[PDB]
C-alpha cells in the first residue's frame, strides 16, 4: 500500500487497533498523500533544494496531529376476520369508518349472545341439580327461568348470525364489484 | 388521472378506482356517432378523438365546452 | 340556467326513467326498468347521491314515473 518505511510501520497500528473504517479507510487516503510529499521533501534533501526546515515542519505537523485521531384493535375472530377482508374492499374512507363503528356494535352482539349462552349453560347446571332433587316447587321455578331465558338468548343467535351473513356478504360483494 | 376509454355509444373518463365510479368528465356524445381512436392534451385538458362514422377528428374539453374540428 | 354540471349517480344505472324528489326531507327516488345487474327496481338515495337502498324490488317490472305525496 505504502512506498515509505515508517508510514508502513504507522500503517500497521491502526489495522491492530480496529478503529473506524471509514476514519481506517480516509487515514490510508492521507498518508498515501503524505508519502508523495515525504519522498518529495526528502527528494530536495539530495537535491539541496530546501535550506529552511519548510518540507519537513509541513509533513511532521499533520503526522502529529494524527497520531491523535488515531492514538499513533379487536376481540373476536368474526370481527377481526371481517375487518382483514374489508382493508382490501373497494370502501371509501367514510364507508371504512361507518363499517368500523358497525363491528364494533357487531361486537358488542356477539359479546351479549356468548355471555348469554354461559348463562343459558348455569342456569342449565341449576336445572340439572333441580331436576336431580326432584323438588316441583324448584323444577317449576327453574323452569320459568330457563325456558324464558333460552329464547332470549336464542333470539340473540338469529340476529347475531343475520348480522354475520350481511356483514360477510358485503364484503365478499366489495372485494370483487 | 383518470382512465379515458372510448366505444360505439360515448367517449367516457372513470377514475382509477373502482368505489367512487361517477364519470369525472362529460361524456363525448353524437347522434350517428360511432368512436374508436382517443388521446389528450392535459396542458388544455382537452381529449381528441375520431367519429368513424362521420370520419372527423375533434377536440373537445373536459367541462363538455370547446368542441372543435381538428 | 344551466351551469355548474356534475353527475350523481352511474354506477348499475341499466334505465333510468322515472325521477322526483323531497328537499324539505333530503330523499330523492328514481325508477330503474332494468340495471346493469338485470333487476328492475325503484330505488331511494339521499339528494346528493349516497346511500341507495332498493326502495321496491318484487314484482316492478318496468316502473315508468315517479311522483311524491309531500
Amino acid at each position: 500500500e505504502f512506498r515509505m518505511e515508517k508510514l508502513n510501520q504507522l500503517w500497521e497500528k491502526a489495522k491492530r487497533l480496529h478503529l473506524s473504517p471509514v476514519r481506517l479507510a480516509e487515514l490510508h487516503s492521507d498518508l498515501k498523500i503524505q508519502e508523495r510529499d515525504e519522498l518529495n521533501w526528502k527528494k530536495l534533501k539530495v537535491e539541496g533544494l530546501d535550506g529552511d526546515g519548510e518540507k519537513e515542519a509541513k509533513l511532521v505537523h499533520n503526522l502529529n496531529v494524527i497520531l491523535a485521531r488515531y492514538g499513533l384493535e379487536f376481540e373476536e375472530p368474526r370481527v377481526i376476520d371481517l375487518w382483514d377482508l374489508a382493508q382490501s374492499a373497494n370502501f371509501t374512507e367514510k364507508e371504512l369508518e361507518s363499517f368500523r363503528e358497525e363491528l364494533k356494535h357487531f361486537e358488542a352482539k356477539i359479546e351479549k349472545h356468548n355471555h348469554y349462552q354461559k348463562q343459558l349453560e348455569i342456569s342449565h347446571q341449576k336445572l340439572k341439580h333441580v331436576e336431580s332433587i326432584g323438588d316441583p316447587e324448584h323444577i317449576s321455578r327453574n323452569k320459568e327461568k330457563y325456558v324464558l331465558l333460552e329464547e332470549k338468548t336464542k333470539e340473540l343467535g338469529y340476529k347475531v348470525k343475520k348480522h354475520l351473513q350481511d356483514l360477510s356478504s358485503r364484503v365478499s360483494r366489495a372485494r370483487h364489484n | 388521472n383518470f382512465l379515458l376509454f372510448s366505444s360505439k355509444t360515448a367517449v367516457r373518463g372513470i377514475p382509477f378506482t373502482l368505489s367512487t365510479q361517477e364519470d369525472v368528465m362529460v361524456p363525448v356524445t353524437g347522434s350517428p356517432s360511432f368512436f374508436v381512436g382517443i388521446d389528450f392534451d392535459a396542458q388544455h385538458s382537452t381529449v381528441f378523438y375520431s367519429d368513424l362514422s362521420k370520419d372527423i377528428i375533434y377536440k373537445q374539453k373536459i367541462d363538455g365546452t370547446g368542441k372543435e374540428v381538428i | 340556467e344551466g351551469n355548474q354540471r356534475v353527475t350523481l349517480i352511474t354506477e348499475n344505472l341499466g334505465h333510468p326513467r322515472g325521477i322526483a324528489l323531497d328537499p324539505t326531507v333530503g330523499y330523492l327516488f328514481f325508477s330503474d326498468w332494468g340495471s346493469l345487474s338485470g333487476q328492475p327496481k325503484v330505488e331511494r338515495a339521499f339528494m346528493d347521491g349516497s346511500n341507495r337502498k332498493d326502495l321496491v324490488t318484487t314484482k316492478v317490472g318496468w316502473p315508468a314515473g315517479i311522483t311524491l305525496d309531500l
